[PDB]
């Protein structure tokens, strides 16, 4: 009959993997229909407006998951991330070092993925 | 590649 939120987020996954971010930024925001209350469909739908280059629509979407889920390490990566892309450094750093202590308290483990991404970090404001 | 990228959605 209907997708449930859960069909919705996997239909936007495998959108994201195949490289349809338009379509599955869509997928995710009838997940967030469905079930507003999900930081994860929101931070999801970030890193779709963020290949998209559309950085402030990537911004609220990570504020509102933020709202949700004040823990969230990928809202904070990816709002460094966006930050970075607009030339914002002091933020992007910051929040990319907070994405670093989110995820030591949570033991996430995502290699050196935020380390790296706080020396482009410094490095681009070092280059500007 | 033992460790999931964090550029992915979850």
């Amino acid at each position: 009959k209907s997708p449930s939120a859960q069909e919705l987020k996997e239909q936007g996954n495998r959108l994201f993997v195949g490289r349809k971010y338009p379509e599955a930024a869509a997928c995710y925001g009838r997940a967030i229909t469905r079930n507003p209350l999900v930081a994860v469909y929101y931070t999801n739908r970030a890193l779709c407006y963020l290949k998209m280059q559309q950085h402030e629509q990537a911004l609220a979407d990570c504020r509102r998951a933020l709202e949700l889920d004040g823990q969230s390490v990928k809202a904070h990566f990816f709002l460094g991330q966006c930050q970075l892309e607009m030339e914002s450094y002091d933020e992007a750093i910051a929040n990319l070092q907070r994405a670093y202590s989110l995820a030591k308290e949570q033991r996430l483990n995502f290699g050196d993925d935020i380390p790296s991404a706080l020396r482009i970090a410094k490095k681009k404001r070092w280059n500007s | 590649s033992s460790t999931g990228s964090i550029d992915m959605v979850d």
